[PDB]
């Protein structure tokens, strides 16, 4: 019917209506040289245009549908356009006219042109931060001072300073390739001064997590995550172990202040360990992926030449891998919930979404990886071009799968092929 | 004047002496 | 969002081309402003000497003091501009005034404090270092020096830099920690450049200077420890030799030597590598307007760069005509703007100030 | 001095020649090889089989240059015009290299309907100056 | 007539805009070359840093240490370029090193052989 | 694998399964939510009743996205060929979410009038080679 | 940057001193 409105204004289309735009290119002729590069960044907008006539026998009624269409076109925003040609579509007015030739004397014709209206990794370690400054403050908050002759004395003062040996036989692990001396003359003088450091809380919830991030200072990439599960397990085996023995006649003889000021030294401990694990899986990751992105995609030809852990390469090993930091982070939660409550549990409960998020989302990248049924057993190289378009990335086909051999990719079972 | 702005608003790193 | 410049009086609103700046190696932000107005008019309200405050949406962005105001007609067009700076700017270009030049004992927060006492700017100390905050022996000042001179003279010797703060004061500024914005090629970029010249970074940096013997000291020191001090910093992006030696700029110790050693290679550092990028929108993706001194993850990997990590340097907001909104963000390696206490990411006080230094906003023991 | 292919029974392997494998320097080989090897169809084209497979070669990736030929694609046609220009017009994207390098001057190519059922195409290549005078066969069939 | 730049490892032969300068007015002669590549490639044998010379033809022209390497692109424009000195402009910047700082009775040449022993550039008489 | 709608009685709403909810991780749930729930309408349109409420969603301003359909616009329409080209251009507009991802290739919506009264909306997906099997049903009537 | 690039370049007729 040749009928279109613009605001839910009507008009009637006339002779003229386009649309135009394309890719822009840059053009670049090299001199001295028959060849010449062409690139191609983005799309260009589309200047879509049109006419329309409005027309009455009323001779006054053409005016007020004029002085609308008027109104309707120099107005705020964007509003919808309804066209035979476009059809329904946001766009903003460039530009009108009403050329009447004073002859015609019901007859209005605009021209317009429109365009259209313009419509995780890198927050672990922060929350890391947080984590272990809320577990600091719940330590220092919570510790309370007891007796200098007692039992309880004894029994604060044996626990902290296997905890401290704890730190000392990873500090231990880790000099055997590096230098460790002067962390560990720390840990020999802090464990020297234990009876200063249990009656002043602050100082020892501060030294006990800057002894963890010196550990962590030394650990690289390649390390970080078997020390921090090292450190998880021997911790872990202690708070079970004073954990389990809940109600007994032989452990009625103990003090409770000294019962509470030990559960809430072993939590904090084995959570801080467990918040540094997972902070070093997620660079695990980091360093694994740019790793992948060092090698080129483009077709070059070979030249003469002159001159992660293993854990986080396959995908089964990722899925384990997460399934057992999102059960151990759930419980470490649920005891949270009790002993070091607030904060604590608030600050790993967010953590472990963060991390769990970034462990499914690039550690085993199911955007862009699907899933093929091989009819007979290929070399790597040509499942993947085959697949892809290009063989470069033929290590990571046959590793990501678990292939021993590359060249004999097994047969009749599903493949993951990243695109 | 992109240089003879920076002199009349500080410069905590010096240009010269 | 938009821009009033409350003036003595009144507020003023619709402006016709709009460019405020901000930097963090500045002492100050300058703001211009067009005006079109009748030819006849009285434009009293904005003149040179003026107390003026520019308010951004419903936020403050720059207070201080009016400075030019240029008026142009020829026979085809007519233009007026408005010119103004912070009023931390009022210490640039005004010589210090001070009854004893000398400081006998005192730290850099209290230097500044007594020196911008008389203008009406308030200095703001952020910084919690332990050597940063170390007393002067002495400071002496050279007489008809600039109140920004003295200062920037102090910061350099020890290591801080000092900055305009968004109402006015004075601050000795601390680098970011925490990544709080994203830039990429593919999203929100208009257009990039990326800039990376060698023709100032050295290998070695050396300084050497005079020891302390001037009272106290020099019933102590003995004569060839008077004239013999030195101290170095190595830097590891230059493999050849490119050394370089700086004669220091007051009395100097060995630890001192490597603090203005090491803040000259920072420096150099910050100075040599640059990124530039024009963004769409004045305010951030949280809501809130694009200032100095954020740490943004850089994700440019379409152009091949290897960065990822960097820290704002320059803010410059525009509102021309042909512009429309746009804010030209420079920014530089967050390890040129750090003192030298601290490092980019031997005992029990060792471990403890680790811990209050990786967890700023806890009260340290002090 | 490469290997020969030689074309028995509408397939080409190499055969011996009283020592060793029988040798060929000249144009032949190349033109039978960057001929008749299927190389990668684009995303957009659309294939002979029920299949979503595209043809190639592994080390495509490796050589700076698609390796063969798209005739792969008129596998099954009928008798139309539209795959004589077809045919016509892959024979010249896949022989071009020769003419974008130095090592002949000009080619010609058309394409008929010979006896029913019967794609012919006649390629003419024009060598230049200072090649060496080309090998020439006829495909043989045995058992 | 080609200019390539033997740059750490391989050479580099086509460029999009070259221009050299020396004179006898200076101690260095500077050149400023345009490279063009697709969005995405490796640009790593142009690096700061890297040890170049420039050869016009079959004879060299520069020889030294590549400087800066500009990298922009627009809505509808793609510009990258690389400078670079000569190993003569590595004493320009860099401070002297010497034990003794008098020279008691040397000539011209002899100092300068001992002021340029470090760094690797030659004397010339 | 969300909850699944199950129509009945011309309504939809979730269902039990054995224990609990029945699932569903296919296209179904996202089409019959992005078709059937009403969206912002605009400034200038007018609504079908005599009322000036637009209805949408709280979450509209948290969600990146308007969430549903403009379908509700034709509540009360007669039977002429303006309401049918609207109906199409609605659906269009509603569902080119999908294609301006990558998990439809192409849609295609053709309305008609059938058995008088009756809007009958068709619409063809073309789902991608690796996208998992939709559900099935049809709506249902009781009591 | 005429003048701009002279500095950096060698000069051994010195601008000043």
């Amino acid at each position: 019917t040749g009928k279109g409105t613009f605001r839910n204004v009507p008009f009637l289309v006339i002779e003229e209506q386009k649309q135009a735009g394309g890719r822009r290119l840059v053009k670049r002729e090299y001199p001295l040289r028959d060849t010449g590069g062409v690139n191609d960044l983005g799309k260009k907008l589309r200047s879509r245009t049109f006419s329309a006539c409005i027309l009455n026998s009323n001779a006054e009624t053409a005016r007020d549908e004029a002085g609308a269409l008027m109104d309707a076109l120099d107005a705020p925003g964007s509003g919808e356009l309804v066209h035979p040609d476009f059809g329904t579509v946001d766009v903003m007015v460039d530009s009108w006219e009403c050329r009447t030739k004073a002859d015609e004397l019901n007859y209005y014709a605009f021209t317009v042109t429109v365009y259209p209206s313009l419509q995780t990794s890198a927050a672990v370690p922060a929350q890391a931060v947080a984590v272990t400054g809320s577990l600091g403050d719940t330590l220092s908050s919570v510790w309370q001072t007891v007796k200098d002759g007692t039992a309880a004395a004894t029994a604060v003062m044996e626990a902290v300073t296997g905890v401290i040996d704890d730190i000392s036989d990873a500090v231990d692990n880790l000099g055997v390739t590096q230098t460790v001396s002067g962390l560990m003359g720390s840990l020999s003088a802090m464990k020297g001064s234990v009876t200063s450091l249990i009656n002043q809380p602050a100082m020892l919830a501060s030294s006990l997590m800057g002894a963890l991030s010196g550990v962590s200072s030394l650990c690289d990439t390649r390390t970080a995550f078997s020390t921090w599960n090292r450190l998880a397990q021997r911790f872990e085996r202690r708070h079970a172990a004073t954990a389990g023995r809940q109600g007994t006649i032989t452990t009625s003889y103990n003090s409770p202040v000294a019962e509470k000021n030990i559960a809430t030294l072993n939590y904090v401990m084995l959570a801080a360990a467990q918040t540094y694990r997972a902070e070093a899986a997620s660079q695990a990751l980091t360093a694994a992926l740019d790793f992948s992105r060092r090698m080129d995609n483009a077709a070059r030809a070979p030249v003469l030449d002159a001159p992660t852990p293993p854990v986080f390469e396959s995908v089964s090993d990722i899925e384990k891998t997460t399934a057992m930091l999102g059960a151990a982070l759930d419980s470490v939660i649920l005891t949270a919930s009790e002993q070091g409550f607030s904060t604590d549990s608030v600050q790993l409960t967010q953590l472990r979404l963060l991390v769990v998020a970034d462990l499914e989302k690039r550690g085993l990248q199911l955007a862009g990886s699907e899933s093929h049924h091989l009819p007979e057993t290929l070399p790597a190289m040509v499942a993947l071009y085959r697949f892809t378009g290009n063989s470069r990335n033929w290590q990571r086909l046959a590793r990501r799968n678990g292939i021993s051999n590359p060249l004999f990719v097994p047969g009749g079972v599903s493949i993951e092929v990243i695109n | 004047d992109g240089m003879g702005l920076n002199i009349y608003a500080g410069d905590n790193y010096i240009t010269g002496w | 969002n938009t821009v009033t410049l409350r003036a003595d009086g009144r507020l003023f609103t619709g402006w016709t081309s709009v460019s405020v700046t901000r930097s963090i190696e500045s002492v100050a932000g300058y703001f211009e402003l067009g005006v079109n107005v009748p030819p006849g008019t009285d434009l009293s309200g904005l003149a040179p000497g003026k107390k003026f405050t520019l308010e951004i949406g419903g936020q403050i962005v720059c207070t201080g003091y009016i400075d030019s105001r240029r008026r142009q007609m020829t026979a085809d067009s007519m233009k007026i501009t408005v010119a103004g700076r912070d009023k931390t700017a009022d210490l640039i270009d005004c010589a210090a005034v001070y009854s004893g030049g000398q400081w006998k004992n005192r730290t850099l927060e209290q230097i500044a404090r007594d020196l911008c006492a008389p203008y009406g700017v308030t200095v703001r100390w952020e910084l919690s270092d332990k050597e940063s905050s170390a007393a002067f022996p002495g400071f002496t000042l050279d007489h008809s020096e600039t109140v920004y001179e003295a200062l920037v003279r102090a910061s350099r010797a020890r290591g801080v830099l000092m900055t305009s703060n968004a109402a006015g004061e004075l601050v000795f500024s601390r680098a970011a920690s925490t990544a709080t914005d994203e830039l990429v090629l593919g999203e929100n970029l208009l257009t990039l450049d990326f800039e990376e010249d060698f023709r100032d970074r050295f290998s070695e940096y050396t300084v050497k200077g005079y020891a302390r013997a001037n009272g106290a000291e020099g019933d102590d020191i003995d004569a060839k420890s008077i004239v013999s001090r030195k101290g170095t910093a190595t830097d590891s992006d230059v493999t050849r030799y490119r050394p370089m030696i700086i004669i220091a700029d007051s009395k100097i110790t060995a630890k001192d030597a490597q603090a203005r050693a090491l803040r000259e290679q920072r420096r150099r550092l910050a100075k040599s590598i640059t990124f530039e990028a024009e963004i769409d929108g004045w305010t951030r993706k949280d809501g809130q307007l694009w200032m100095p001194n954020l740490l943004v993850t850089i994700d440019a990997s379409k152009y091949a760069i290897k960065t990822t990590e960097l820290l704002v340097s320059k803010v410059t907001l525009i509102l021309n005509d042909q512009d429309g909104l746009k804010t030209r963000v420079s920014l530089a390696p967050r390890e040129g703007f750090l003192v030298p206490v601290e490092s980019d990411r031997g005992g029990i006080d060792a471990l403890v100030e680790d811990y209050y230094r990786r967890h700023p906003e806890k009260t340290p023991p002090w | 001095t490469d290997l020969a292919i030689i074309w028995t029974n509408g397939r080409g392997d190499i055969a011996q020649d009283g020592i060793d494998m029988l040798t060929d320097d000249s144009l032949t080989t190349d033109v039978t090889i960057s001929l008749f090897t299927d190389r990668r169809a684009l995303d957009s084209d659309t294939l002979p089989d029920g299949s979503d497979d595209r043809r190639g070669w592994w080390g495509d990736s490796y050589r700076d240059r698609p390796i063969g030929s798209r005739l792969w694609l008129l596998s099954r046609e009928k008798a139309t015009p539209d795959t004589l220009e077809r045919a016509r017009g892959y024979a010249e994207e896949a022989l071009e290299w020769l003419k974008t390098a130095g090592r002949v001057s000009a080619i010609n190519v058309r394409a008929e309907q010979l006896h029913q059922g019967w794609l012919y195409l006649y390629i003419a290549l024009t060598l230049p100056d200072g090649s060496v005078i080309p090998y020439e066969f006829k495909a043989a069939f045995n058992g």
